């Protein structure tokens, strides 16, 4: 059903680079970018482009 | 339509989109084809029957959410007319307990269509204008058999309105559905004699015996055989004349004339004749009662077994006292003597086969003496008494005859497939829901609680408070159009005209009046009548005792309003204004079932406008609740009657809320809606509390503002349905406090009627035969209300909603759809070969219904 | 038709081209296609003389393998009616250990043809409108001498359905069926006694006797010279009046008029009038008994032997007791005494010349008490010995002039066409097949597998399960139209007409009524049925236990689907729908045949559509198998019925993976289908198991997905018949595995039925009486099924499906000849002009009367308010006319 993509499964990770743990709920709001993250958009894809 | 897959109701139709107005012109939707619906059903384990005395019932497979297949389970059809007088208990018949149902009315005056003199009339009046009608003589008589003077007087009257023919017609369509029960046992479903009582098993050898004023209890004979008026009691009057002078002063203004028309218009002119004054006096004149015989669920203990019509109850007329005048075969002058007077008629008014008692006797067969223009005494015979003679003798073939005959004489057409669908709205009734987590339930035998009904409406009937004759304080349900005696006699004798008294043809009388079948048409007429009322008051979430206190007892502007728009008023003539919610009802049953309700002609000041039964229910009344087991009362839910199968299998278009869940274990199985279409869910967790996905707020998220209330939102509605239908949901307020209303012991929905099974026959499992669809939004107190499940209870559910998970609900196996796997090992998408091979006949088919 | 080379079979037709729907039209299959190929007759010819008791069999040369010739081989017809209730058991006569066979119908009002009041009806509701100007009761005058009140009733309310006529002459066409055995011997095929019992010898020299109650065993007399209903156990009862007002409150609603275009003869009337009692009852009304002369197989014994016809065991329910009202012999005021009531009759009812007992006994010729006004008491008799009086004297001569008396009234030929065309779809049937290496097999003398039995359609017959009368019912098998009372009471009398009601030129029925061949036609009638069916079935390849319980299954879900669409469970807008698959077999019958199956109409919102008898079978029966040489049952096959020379030898066009295998022809002999066909061969990790070229498909499923099965390939299939049909095949899985069905001894086949020979023929050889086509591909559990050899037993096949080899089979010596779809009197070449202008003017005769509305307005007080003014007549929309429109 996983590959069918209808069902997720479980598996243990490393919680580095970016990775985040999950809460058990997931209750979703609107998409939303938070202002901290366009207040520092460019300076951080300058990093990238360098 | 039933879901195959998610995607079904996905792409099902908003509720706004089925309210709006619809202009095309529709056909009626007579039993006729409903009755196809029930036969005609896919499932191999059927016995597939031909008698219409086991076609009672929705058959079929069904499949677990577990995901085990269930072969031949059964659904029972709600509604009958029937209301048992003996009831069993213990494998025997045993003499009821409960007090009988009733039904009342309220006249209204039709100035709608007023008339059209004749030339007759215009060159009669234009004589009495050039003459004094000074050129007449004593014996001038018309070939109808009426003198001229007198046609002369009644042609000076002046009339505001027009014609209406309705109240007649009711009276005879009452009275038609009461004699379609004396036929052979075959041709009645036997579901219809066990709907209140489950205990009984009617026998299909011998015909139910239709009698009248043979009740067991509760003064329901009504003083037997000198025959009183079931309301208010006392005798009426009735008198016969050949001409109008001799009818007594205080009375000239009220005669009506008989037309040899209704004479002519069967094989004995005495039947009628009585069935013209049954026809248009006051009903009901005495109380008829179906017995059956019956047996144990065994078998082991047969006996004949009493029923009342529902039809047998409705009270409508007022009309106690009437004096009918009569047509004379020969040119005479008016009479002298009584035997002058006897000679003188087209044929002599005569007492019925079944003779009675009291303190003026009718001996069978006797005939009527009279009256004349010496006045030793006046005569006159008691009324209830004169139709307790013929009471036995009226039937359906004879009544078809009749309905010809006026039909030649004046289009009946319209304005009887109109009295047809009052009936129905009038007389069908469904008892009140029990709430389980099983399939089937019922309440105990005897019972109050068993014997509680309401209309298609979702109005629960008013009972009776004492023993009959009654002396009650009315307590009326909906308006109908009264048929004028004045305006008839302009009309039976030429005087005058009406756009609407076109001659018709004997042809074209609708079929069901005489046809044997009717009873059974008259019940599926009800399915389709409740589901549109089922679908306005689960749009929105009001719960039962918001509903039973909007009109008489709540400080909230909103429900004062709500419960006052759904219903008619009055105008400054006394006229009715319709409903102005109700064409919405309407609406929905033209969207759902492409079919239409019929018209009626109504008026505002002079500017034409039309009313269905939909808009003609009186403000006031108590709605429909359900029960727990033991029959407490609970009224936490919308009201409710019939589960959602119904809904669901016979519309050709429901909205998105209440379609049907698709089957376990497929890929797009159950699912819900979460916040990229708009909604967001509110949470509890310091109280082990989480509610769905839902509308977003308003102002109105603890305490709704005075003035409004909840909003139209299928999709919060359906999500409301996933958490309900999970096991153990819980009913609280914004903060997690109880609510004022009284709720289900925990887990609990309400669910459809239990009946004894036929050899062969599964009971429904799970929420098969429940109603869920009535999710609660709004408490009485004016607080939202929540459905909330614990923390983790409701982790599952969410990720459901928001698509990365799948649920599991029962179903019915019916009309494609199909079961699911446990794998699911998918291919490549493939059109099969006899698809392709057989595609175009198959679109051809759809195209035609299109058509109709 | 039957290949001569293998340039033959790779031309011929794919399946999908044959399933395909046609647009032409096509003439109606009469069984004389078979006729032309299987006898001597090539004109029309006395029966009798013809000696048709020996013309029952397919005969021919054939070919074997092995390279020698037969002459004078022989294969029996499958079919059949008689249902034999004494059997020969070591060459002596004695009973049957085994309980008959049964059929229910589903029986329901729906839609047909829409309706229209005639002109004279127009003129009767003028008349009650003139009428009511005066003080005089006569409204109507009185049509044909029924009271004019009884018009005025009949003439009110019309339903919007139609009428169909459809379960009336149903059982017309099931007596004509029963009584057409009565005839001489030289006339019916000897065949027909032992295709159940092929033991026992019918002797010529004596017509077979056909009765009424007198089966020997389980209770099968019902009541016998007391009657009671097969099914039901109870009596009727009937009643005849002159006035409706006489009839019983209780039931006025459910009588009938009898017209009196019937009751025209100067002789068998009343025979008419009990015979129009018996066309709207229940039927059964009793089991009739056919009782044949026989012998065994040496000739020496001889006994009366005792059958059960089948269109005897089927039923159709209908009412039980019943109200007829004669017609009048001059107008004049109903009866108030007895007498005046006897001599008022046109034809006084009697019973007929058979006496019976109980209660109301029936003396033979009996003449009915009429009933009247004002009487004492009423009468009635029980109707099963009334029927039961009149049954042994009905024949075939006197159904067809009833029949043809019918015809001036109405419009019957196409739908006793269509309804005799049901006849032989619930009638005609086969036993189940036999497994073997030889061409002849057949189950021990009185068994329970001698006597299972199945319909053209591949579904076996039920059988009862306790001693008649049937305290119980059966599933429904099939679904058939009611002929509603009120409906027929308008037309009868002439007050409503629709298109399918019109009396039709001709003026006459069918050619198969009043013809002592009609047994043999309607035997050879079944057989295109069959054809058709087995090639839908072996199109694709589902086993029978998969179909047996393919409804309710949840491990596939395309299977579901695939038999739920064979079965006619749809309905839309208040009318029946046909299966939406039977429309396949049908295509394929018209491809195959170039002919075209009767039909009926129904309207759907007023568009036609045409139902066949393919597409209105129900839900419920078990598939037909085959058994094992001792009696086991073999699940693994397709479901088969018949030999397949019967399929390829009488069809214009047949599908490729169907044909027969080409004679040897020198060199070259058989040839197969490989990889450059598209096709590949599968070989598992087993070395020693090879299975043939087979679609690319079937090498990454061994589990057929979920919602997908068996593709249409005609090639695959043919390099399945291949390996089937060397001696030595295995029914396995992708592993080499073994399925869940039961499966045959190695190397066996099934194969059609055995029957004694006449004096010069020989018996079938090897494969050259079996069916080969039945190649298995879906197996119960969701797997496919192989075919496996071994490698030294696949290299010479193989090669031959590269063309390099030839492999050795068996055929018949026949060549291909299909016939084209083809009397005046002198006395007609001198009338034909009058006939012509004449059934010309009956085809509008409708209720027609020369006076027109011009006339009958000059007699009118005012003509504007006439309802023929203001309500001029129209067709009836559908499902129902509007009704209290918005203004």
């Amino acid at each position: 059903q996983a590959c069918n993509r209808a069902a997720n499964l479980a598996r243990s990770c490393w919680l580095l680079s970016n990775v985040y743990a999950e809460p058990a709920l997931q209750a979703l709001g609107d998409e939303v970018e938070d202002a901290f993250d366009t207040l520092t958009n460019s300076s951080f894809l300058d990093v990238a482009k360098s | 339509p039933i879901s195959a897959d998610f995607s079904e109701v996905e792409n099902a139709p908003s509720f706004l989109s089925l309210a709006e107005n619809t202009d095309e012109v529709l056909k009626p939707y007579t039993g006729l084809e409903i009755q196809t619906i029930i036969t005609n059903i896919v499932g191999d384990a059927n016995p597939n029957q031909s008698r219409i005395f086991d076609q009672d019932r929705l058959r079929g497979n069904q499949y677990s959410a577990g995901g085990l297949v269930t072969q031949n389970a059964v659904s029972a059809i709600p509604f009958t007319n029937l209301i048992p007088r003996t009831i069993r208990v213990g494998n025997i018949l045993v003499n009821s307990a409960n007090r009988l149902q009733i039904t009342e009315t309220n006249v209204s005056e039709y100035y709608s269509n007023p008339i059209i003199a004749t030339k007759l009339s215009e060159m009669i009046s234009d004589q009495v204008k050039n003459n004094q009608f000074s050129t007449w003589r004593r014996d001038n008589t018309s070939l109808q058999g009426f003198n001229a003077f007198d046609i002369a007087t009644i042609n000076t009257a002046i009339l505001p309105n027009g014609l209406s023919l309705e109240s007649m017609l009711l009276k005879l369509s009452l009275l038609h559905s009461i004699k379609a029960m004396n036929v052979d046992a075959a041709s009645i479903n036997r579901s219809q004699y066990q709907v209140i009582d489950h205990n009984t098993v009617p026998t299909i050898g011998a015909p139910a015996v239709v009698g009248v004023n043979n009740s067991p209890v509760f003064g329901e004979d009504c003083g037997g055989n000198n025959p009183v008026y079931p309301f208010g009691g006392g005798t009426g009057a009735i008198a016969f004349h050949v001409t109008l002078q001799t009818v007594p002063d205080e009375r000239k203004s009220y005669a009506i004339f008989v037309p040899p028309a209704i004479l002519q218009a069967t094989s004995d002119a005495n039947e009628a004749l009585a069935l013209f004054a049954l026809s248009m006096s006051e009903w009901p004149h005495a109380l008829y009662t179906v017995t059956k015989q019956t047996t144990d669920l065994a078998g082991a203990n047969a006996g004949q077994q009493v029923f009342i019509p529902t039809q047998s109850t409705i009270h409508i007329g007022g009309r106690r006292v009437l004096d009918l005048i009569i047509p004379r075969r020969e040119i005479a002058p008016n009479p002298t003597t009584l035997v002058a007077a006897n000679a003188m008629c087209m044929v002599r008014p005569q007492a019925g086969p079944d003779a009675t008692a009291g303190a003026i006797p009718l001996a069978a067969g006797q005939l009527f003496n009279m009256n004349f223009i010496g006045a030793p005494a006046f005569e006159e015979w008691p009324m209830t008494s004169y139709l307790y003679s013929w009471a036995g003798r009226f039937d359906i073939t004879t009544i078809r005859q009749y309905m010809g005959r006026l039909a030649t004489m004046v289009g009946v057409k319209d304005a009887y497939w109109a009295a047809h669908e009052l009936n129905v709205a009038l007389s069908q009734v469904a008892p009140k829901m029990t709430t389980a987590a099983g399939g089937w339930a019922a309440q105990a035998a005897n019972s109050a609680q068993q014997s509680d009904v309401c209309y298609s409406s979702l109005l629960t009937v008013t009972r009776s408070a004492a023993n009959f004759p009654l002396a009650n304080q009315p307590a009326a349900d909906m308006r109908v159009y009264d048929t004028d005696p004045a305006t008839w006699n302009k009309v039976a004798l030429g005087l005058a005209t009406a756009a609407n008294l076109v001659p018709e043809q004997s042809m074209d009388v609708p079929f069901v009046v005489g046809d044997a079948r009717a009873s059974f048409w008259e019940r599926l007429q009800a399915i389709p009548m409740c589901i549109a009322w089922t679908m306005y008051y689960h749009s929105r979430g009001i719960t039962t005792l918001a509903w039973d206190n909007a009109y008489t007892d709540n400080t909230n502007k909103w429900l004062q309003k709500m419960v006052r728009n759904t219903f008619s008023t009055t105008q400054s003539v006394g006229t009715i204004i319709p409903a102005r919610y109700g064409k919405i009802v309407c609406n929905l049953y033209k969207n759902m079932f492409h079919r239409a309700p019929a018209y009626v002609a109504t008026s505002v000041g002079g500017k034409e406008l039309h009313i269905t039964h939909f808009e003609r229910w009186l403000p006031g009344g108590t709605y429909a609740n359900v029960y727990s087991g033991a029959g407490a009362v609970v009224n936490c839910f919308s009201p409710v009657l019939i589960p959602d199968i119904w809904c669901q299998y016979f519309t050709a278009k429901l909205p998105l809320f209440a379609g049907a869940f698709p089957p376990a274990q497929g890929q797009n199985s159950t699912k819900g809606f979460n916040s990229k279409q708009g909604l967001m869910i509110h949470r509890n967790q310091n109280n082990n509390l989480v509610a769905p996905y839902l509308e977003k707020f308003a102002d109105n998220s603890s305490y709704f503002p005075v003035g409004q209330g909840p909003e139209i939102n299928d999709m919060a509605t359906w999500n409301g349905r996933l958490w309900m239908t999970t096991g153990n949901v819980q009913y609280l307020d914004y903060s997690g406090a109880a609510i004022v209303e009284a709720v289900p012991p925990a887990g609990e929905l309400p669910v459809g009627k239990q009946i004894p099974l036929l050899a062969g026959e599964n009971a429904p499992i799970e929420l098969t035969n429940a109603a869920t669809t009535c999710v609660p939004r709004y408490s009485n107190d004016g607080r939202r209300i929540f459905t909330y499940l614990t923390t983790a209870q409701s982790v599952i559910p969410v990720q459901a909603c928001n698509r990365a998970a799948n649920l599991a609900r029962s179903c019915w196996l019916l009309s494609n759809v199909y079961a699911e796997p446990a794998l699911q090992a998918l291919g490549d998408e493939v059109e099969d070969a006899f698809d392709t091979l057989t595609n175009s006949s198959f679109l051809d088919v759809a195209k035609s219904v299109a058509e109709s």
